RNA sequence: GAUUACCCCUUCUACCUUUUGCAUAAUGGUUUAACCAGAAAAAAUCUAACAAAGAGAACUUUAGCUAGAUACCCCGAAACCAGACGAGCUACCCAUGAGCAGUUUAAAAGAACCAACUCAUCUAUGUGGCAAAAUAGUGAGAAGACUUGUAGGUAGAGGUGAAAAGCCUAACGAGCCUGGUGAUAGCUGGUUGUCCGAGAAAGAAUUUUAGUUCAACCUUAAAAAUACCCCAAAAAUUCCAAUGUAUUUUUAAGAGAUAGUCUAAAAAGGUACAGCUUUUUAGAAACGGAUACAACCUUGACUAGAGAGUAAAUCUUAAUACACAUAAUCCCAAAAAA
RNA sequence: UUUACCAAAAACAUCACCUCUAGCAUUACUAGUAUUAGAGGCAAUGCCUGCCCAGUGACACCAGUUUAACGGCCGCGGUAUUCUGACCGUGCAAAGGUAGCAUAAUCACUUGUUCUCCAAAUAAGGACUUGUAUGAAUGGCCACACGAGGGUUUUACUGUCUCUUACUUCCAAUCAGUGAAAUUAACCUUCCCGUGAAGAGGCGGGAAUAAAAAAAUAAGACGAGAAGACCCUAUGGAGCUUUAAUUA
RNA sequence: UCGGAGUACAAAAAACCCUCCGAGUGAUUUUAAUCUAGACAAACCAGUCAAAAUAACCCAUCACUUAUUGAUCCAAAAUUUUGAUCAACGGAACAAGUUACCCUAGGGAUAACAGCGCAAUCCUGUUCUAGAGUUCCUAUCGACAAUAGGGUUUACGACCUCGAUGUUGGAUCAGGACACCCAAAUGGUGCAGCCGCUAUUAAAGGUUCGUUUGUUCAACGAUUAAAGUCCUACGUGAUCUGAGUUCAGACCGGAGCAAUCCAGGUCGGUUUCUAUCUAUUAUAAAUUUCUCCCAGUACGAAAGGACAAGAGAAAUGGGACCAACCU
């Protein structure tokens, strides 16, 4: 009865995994985003899905800055 | 009055439309005289038109003209085959209706003012429409709506 | 409960099973007696023996080892296979016997009608019967492919069958008896004394949807932690002070649950239908109130007590132009407009 | 002749017709021999049984033959008042329904149209043919006689009926003797309007009512009686059939 | 099975036989060598990011950005990898139908018949007054819409019932509703009159007998004051009927190689029960019609042509009776 098909697709769940304020390990994962919704900052490398992670133990903190651009960084 | 190309799929029905109170198109502009919507509903392609006809053949000969605001229906309906069930697939489109909100603007007429034509048609309209529709100047509107301001603050 | 050494009045919708929900017009039961359905220790918890050793010539062992004590019930098929019993019923056939008035008639065991005998057309009666195949009226054959006695033959991975999927000992899509056998049943119908504490309605898969396997929960017995309600620094929430709190796990064993609904809000399908279906959020299930009635309203649940104070609720509010089908009122009667 | 025990019928059998396989021996056939035996279809008799062998089957061997073997036997366009198409053209196929029959045991539309029958005829009989979806040995068309087969129309006669009435006998009823059965949770067992898993004698509110039988009526107690024979579920069973797969 | 964009509004996740598009790969150049932390996601199993060390140099672009695959055991080019469209894609190495001859275990957790809920559909009363009716909106109609009632149609939902509520029609026996067919009381009428049309009030009574076919129907015949409609489990099978239909046979036609079927048409096909409880085993006063008389007057060119009052006959039916006739 139904002409159109269509599937279903599991969530990969994309998200910001930690947050400002919190104590990070070296290699956590920071935030796993499709495409860019942010951008990498001072001590957090990027990868091939285009998830941030930290580089060095430390802090996180979220930095707006605009010459528009939304920066993380990890301060040990 | 028909969509020109009604390859879009047929849309959901939103509801907020009914429940709304647009205050959008309720500006008077250069209309002297207007009809205002007392309810929220959706307004069938046939009722529109039919309004026309009815503003057509109840046009003054000396000066009239008319103004719709209310532009041509873009959301479908839909409606299953007669002694079908439920389910298996989305029925037919039986015809396009437009949604209308509370405060908005079904027609406004440009011309000369007499009080005894305008108010007697519009009464007309109000008594072709599946909603109460009020006949609107700029004086009465102010003033029912100030009534209804100082009546809500007491 | 009162009340008289008895009764009327007032207060209450059988039990069980199955279910989202049963006094239910869903299930089981005449009553009584009696019979009748949780018997398995590996790893573990616990009580003791000894301890780098335990244990009755066998194994384990960076505190183990040995012993004892703790948890997994019954009934039921339709059928399959093996070995045999069955043609005194019935189907066919073999051997040997017997039977089938009378009337019209040209030679005619020749034609037609009609008793016996062999069949069961129609109607009625009978319907735990006269009888688990009947009786009454009626009807067919009635020298033929006829009927019948006795002695024999053919059986189930078949026989027979003027062939209907019929018959083969009163039910044959394949007999019956015994054995395999306590076959298999994810189903359905069942599973018995007291008291105390805590206390479940949906994550993905499955030749899967009426069943299972670990998560989402829960329970027992110990330890080490801390956890939540969470404001501004920041990205309805996701995080974190403080607050007043108690818990949140970690580890060791052990469960059950996975065919549910409705209201309120936001959606989708349907017709701005449904006690409608498909999702998200929240609530939900004394015996108070709503006439009665699953969620609506009020309240979180000790026993005892001829005490008290309250919550919701109960009887009423809204009007004017000089149409269904048994007996009524939307719970009695009436009433009025703290 | 046939479903012993819901079907007795158009079914099967039957004489007859045809096709086809058997030249052979001593516990079938058969102590038989092509005029015999087995197998298949049809079914007295009467008139007939036309075309197609590309595929399957069969026989001679790779090629061909074989329809009383399994089976198959067309469409479109054009042509004379109207209509119709003897005729012609064309596509396709192995070959495109010949005789006869036909709203039929076949016809969907349908109660086809016309005629007969009747005061009225979806049935019946007789014709017409655009035969959805007849057809010549699973035979075609008729046929005297025959039929506890399936239908239609006049006459005759009737309690069938308008329309029922009376009588007789066996039961029912009474008494006495002997003394069941299925069923049954317990029953103090009313009705109406509503509610309750949506059809209440047990709930609510009104109405009605001292307590118990016998002869009768069958509305209710979703009455009694069969763990629905329809539907669906189970990785149930069994029978039957094959180019399902796998092979003693 | 998988991927992306909505349903699924500012971290996740979230269904429907909801809604749009995409894949089992396609191509161009450089080439992904060894292993140490630490995290995301996650029931199991499969998936992502990756500082840093060592040896030797000094992955990337398009198909919008991501998709574009496969867990065990078993085979092979050879000693390291290549093969299943296991696509029913967490995958029984290897397999299609029929049963109306059926049987068993089950379920109203799931269909058909009826009830119930709903009212799209169905039927009907109304609202607005464009436009017909010579003239004239509403005697009689109501373009297009709007507000409702009803639970007889066709459906939806699957709520009681599959340890059974027996499903059409007819006969029998009724009761009730009013949206009144007739009889009654009226209004308007394009109502002269007689008859009609339309609407209001009213359910007490009545609402026929036949032919064809199973009708629910429909056509036709003869009347009648009329030959109403619906509900009651589309009333009524512990009252009957088996004509239809619900299952063992015999043909035609269609479908299928076949076992066999078809919501198609012709024939045949046993219908079980003794009443336990509840309920029930009548007082009555009527109801309908035709004919005659005034009359063939008023009225009208003609055609035509009563209200009232009076009289005589029946009919249905209530309650009866046997003197005659009749059995």
């Amino acid at each position: 009865s139904s002409k159109n098909l269509g599937g279903k697709s599991p969530g990969k769940r994309f998200g910001i995994k930690k947050m400002e304020g919190h104590y990070v390990h070296a290699g956590n994962i920071l935030a796993t985003q499709r495409h860019f919704r942010w951008h990498p900052g001072a001590h957090v490398g990027l990868g091939k899905n285009k998830c941030l992670y930290a580089l060095e133990e430390g802090v996180v903190r979220y930095t707006k800055e605009v010459y528009y651009k939304t920066f993380v960084h990890v301060v040990p | 009055r028909v969509p020109l190309v009604p390859k879009v799929r047929r849309e959901r029905k939103n509801l907020s439309d009914i429940r709304g109170p647009s205050t959008e198109a309720t500006e008077f502009t250069e209309g002297r005289f207007a009809i205002l919507a007392l309810g929220g509903g959706y307004l069938h392609w046939g009722h529109f038109e039919m309004m026309r006809l009815t503003i057509n053949r109840s046009m003054d000969p000396k000066n009239m003209f008319a103004l719709w605001r209310v532009p041509a229906p873009f959301k479908p309906i839909t409606r299953k085959g007669m002694g079908q069930r439920m389910g298996g697939g989305k029925g037919a489109i039986d015809h396009y209706v437009t949604p209308v909100k509370a405060g908005r603007l079904i027609v406004e007429m440009g011309g000369r003012c007499e009080f005894k034509e305008v108010q007697g048609f519009l009464d007309l309209v109000a008594h072709k429409l599946p909603f109460p529709a009020k006949a609107v100047s700029x004086x009465x509107x102010x003033x029912x709506x100030x009534x209804x301001x100082x009546x809500x603050x007491x």
